[PDB]
């Protein structure tokens, strides 16, 4: 079996905002690394572009 | 006096398709003496606005089956040029079971279609006309090409097309056995060398069509009458049929009739008069009639109770819960298996789905299996309502209107012939237990 | 019922990428004429006709024919494979010299299309998917051919034969076997889409040009 000696190997905490997480870690005395939230960028979609008269976007299949 | 009430007796002086039966020269010389290619230059010189107005005044509705008003739809390409060429596509697929009007127009009056292409392209500002014809219509396509050749030689199309100053080309592209390619967007895709799979709308073809250019798709019947409406005028065409149901119409009467045929008739003719006059009535008498599909397989069937008093136009048949469709009357007498006919239509639709979208691709095959079990009686009554709901899920949830045409005949059969289904199930249970 | 034809390709000694296929020079002239109709930069639009042209020279479409069309039009071969498997008029297997297609849809079935199908089967000794051992005929059933008024009807190598009867269908087979070609059209003294007797309309002499023209034109 898989053995461990780490008592915190399973602990996961959930926070509303990064500030709450940072405050919790600071008051508990843990060194922390924060990563900014990554969101998908807004993309311009257009169905008609699939059938461009002169553009490269035209679909070869459908 | 205006507002006629008894439509359905018009003489040959008011029929557009005078060579419907091919009893006269199908070539140009014939057409020319029959009134074809007359004052084309004058019509072209009147301009697109004048041409568009004539279509609008006539009230002409699309003869391909949907009945969308033709003038408004053609006016969608009246925009100024944006650098892209403009095209007119003629829908000559004619895949609807029970329908043979476009075949006759193509084989026996091709110059009417060529002139209609020229006038429609002038109205839309189009550059050339692509005529997408059924692949199985080899001889019809060859006659069409001969007609286009003799029109090119006589200077009726091509460069300047007339003493007009307008350049117009007419191309014939043949399909390869696909009923779905009758749909306008699927037709456009098949012209561009792809599978005949319909597009989503928007965009509409007037914005992004064939080769990505503004396009207008028109039925062969709609296109052919375009020049006669222009010379005769919009007011004359309208003077036939009820309000919002103007003009004449080709009807294909087939099935259990004494003389199956095709005939031009006024729009709002009653169904009974049309069947008993031109088709020779139902074999076994009018009281032998069981059901009628008034507009090709895509329309729900109606029983004899409705058939005796319904008019053959868009709004009248909509009020009868069926629809005019392609004006392809299929008659079934009291001697046929009404469930088997609908099952065969559903099998046709199962074999004709393109498979692109989920509701059609899965549910039409599902409905085919259910209907094949219904024919034998394998099912239970609780499935009939179930089947109804399956159709409802399919209808209005698909890209293409083939799903509607698959779900409507089943709804018609269930709406009007449920007791036959239930007694078939009871019989199968009785001799099987 | 189910289609029966497979939509995968497995190489065979008679159908592999090295099966000999090439267009005739006349077919190359026709290909150039076909290509010209479409706008420049949209050459693919010729996949549908040119593929058909290949089948009109070879009889069917071997995988090498699809590869040749794809290379000639500079289209990826999978696009030509899609086109070939989508459309039902393309023959991805060899067929007989005469391809009999009988319509069995509802308007055509209501006028006793099964009688025609059984007559063909008993005349040829083959079923609705098979090819005669002489490799002359192949019988299949098809959906609506657009000749419903003339039902029952059959389509043979671009010729419609309509208003069929069991005796009538058999004779056409006899005429096709003995090395003759039969005249297409109705087989009941109709030769049109007209009513079978009487000609209820279109009996008046056709009107002269400009008869109904409106004022100011
Ligand atoms: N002639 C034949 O052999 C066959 C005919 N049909 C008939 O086709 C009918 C269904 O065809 P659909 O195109 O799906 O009906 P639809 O109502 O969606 O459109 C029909 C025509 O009107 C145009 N249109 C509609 N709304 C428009 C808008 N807002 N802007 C611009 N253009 C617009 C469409 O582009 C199309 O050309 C059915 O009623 C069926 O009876 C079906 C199969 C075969
Ligand atoms: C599955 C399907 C098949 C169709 N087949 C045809 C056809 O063969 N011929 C035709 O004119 N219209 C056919 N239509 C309807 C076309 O959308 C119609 O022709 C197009 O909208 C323009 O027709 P119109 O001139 O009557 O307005 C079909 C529609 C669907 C959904
Ligand atoms: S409804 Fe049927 S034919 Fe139309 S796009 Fe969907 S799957 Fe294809
Ligand atoms: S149903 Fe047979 S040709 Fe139409």
């Amino acid at each position: 079996w898989s053995s461990t000696a780490d008592p915190l190997s399973n602990l996961v905490l959930t926070f509303s905002t990064k500030e709450d997480a940072v405050a919790f870690a600071e008051k508990n005395g843990w060194s922390f690394d924060v990563e900014e939230r990554k969101v998908p960028k807004p993309k311009s979609k257009s169905y008609g572009a699939n059938f461009s008269w002169n553009k490269r976007t035209r679909v070869s299949t459908k | 006096a205006p507002k006629k009430t008894s439509f359905g007796s018009l003489k040959d002086e008011d029929r557009i398709f005078t060579n419907l039966y091919g009893r006269h020269d199908w070539r140009l010389k014939g057409a020319q003496s029959r009134g074809d290619w007359y004052k084309t230059k004058e019509i072209l010189l009147k301009g697109p606005d004048w041409i568009l107005g004539e279509v609008k005044t006539s009230g002409l509705r699309g003869r391909g089956g949907a009945g969308f008003p033709t003038g408004l739809k053609w006016s969608f390409m009246n925009k100024p040029s944006d650098g892209r060429p403009k095209y007119l596509v003629v829908n000559a697929d004619e895949g609807e079971p029970g329908t043979c009007k476009d075949r006759e127009i193509i084989r026996h009056d091709p110059h009417k279609l060529v002139e209609g292409c020229l006038v429609g392209g002038r109205a839309m500002g189009a550059r050339a006309a692509y005529i997408y014809i059924r692949g199985e219509f080899y001889n019809e396509a060859s006659n069409l090409q001969v007609a286009i050749r003799e029109a090119y030689e006589a200077g009726l199309i091509g460069k300047n097309a007339c003493g007009s100053g307008y350049d117009f080309d007419v191309f014939v592209v043949r399909g390869a056995g696909a009923y779905i390619c009758g749909e306008e967007t699927a037709l456009i895709e098949s012209i561009e060398g792809k599978q005949g799979k319909p597009r989503l709308k928007p965009p509409f073809p007037a914005d992004v069509g064939v080769f990505g250019c503004p396009t207008t798709v028109a039925n062969v019947e709609t296109v052919a009458v375009s020049p006669t409406i222009c010379r005769r005028g919009g007011a004359w065409f309208a003077s036939f049929g009820r309000e919002r149901n103007s003009g004449t119409k080709l009807f294909n009467i087939s099935g259990h009739v004494n003389h199956p045929c095709t005939v031009e008739e006024e729009m709002s003719v009653p169904l009974k008069e049309l069947i008993e006059k031109h088709a020779g009535g139902v074999i076994g008498g009018w009281d032998n009639l069981l059901a009628v599909i008034p507009g090709g397989s895509s329309t729900p069937l109606i029983p004899k109770s409705v058939c005796e008093t319904v008019l053959m136009d868009f709004d009248a048949l909509v009020q009868a819960q069926t629809g005019l469709g392609t004006a392809a009357v299929i008659v079934m007498d009291r001697s046929t298996d009404i469930v088997k006919a609908i099952a065969r239509l559903i099998e046709f639709y199962k074999h004709e789905s393109c498979g692109q979208c989920t509701p059609c691709r899965e549910g039409v095959d599902w409905m085919n299996k259910v209907m094949a079990r219904f024919v034998k009686g394998d099912a239970r009554p609780a499935e009939i309502d179930s089947l109804w709901e399956i159709s409802k899920q399919i209808e209005g949830h698909t890209i293409c209107a083939l799903g509607d045409g698959a779900a409507w005949p089943v709804q018609g059969l269930i709406r009007h012939f449920r007791p036959e289904l239930e007694e078939r199930m009871q019989q199968f249970a009785l001799q099987h237990q | 019922g189910a289609g029966g034809a497979l939509f995968v390709h497995r190489d065979t000694p008679e159908n592999n990428p090295d099966t000999p296929f090439d267009f005739t020079p006349e077919n190359y002239k026709r290909i150039e004429a076909i290509v010209k109709n479409y706008p420049e930069g949209h050459k693919a639009a010729a996949v549908l006709p040119v593929l058909d042209l290949a089948q009109r020279q070879n009889g069917w479409l071997p995988i090498s024919a699809m590869n040749k069309v794809a290379e000639i039009l500079q289209v990826p071969p999978m696009r030509v494979y899609e086109v070939a498997t989508f459309y039902t008029m393309y023959n991805r297997k060899p067929v007989g010299k005469y391809h009999i297609q009988v319509c069995t849809t509802t308007p055509c079935m209501l006028r006793n299309s099964d009688s025609i199908l059984e007559a063909i089967q008993k005349k040829l000794g083959i079923k609705v998917g098979e090819t005669t051992p002489d490799k002359l005929f192949t019988l299949i059933e098809v959906e609506c051919l657009g000749a419903c008024v003339n039902a029952p009807m059959v389509q043979i190598n671009d010729n419609y034969y309509e208003d069929l009867t069991p005796k009538d269908i058999e004779e056409i087979i006899d005429e096709l076997k003995a090395g003759k070609i039969p005249k297409p059209g109705p087989r009941s003294g109709r030769f049109s889409c007209e009513p079978a007797g009487g000609l209820t309309s279109l009996t008046e002499p056709p009107k002269g040009p400009g008869f109904g023209v409106q004022a100011g034109l």
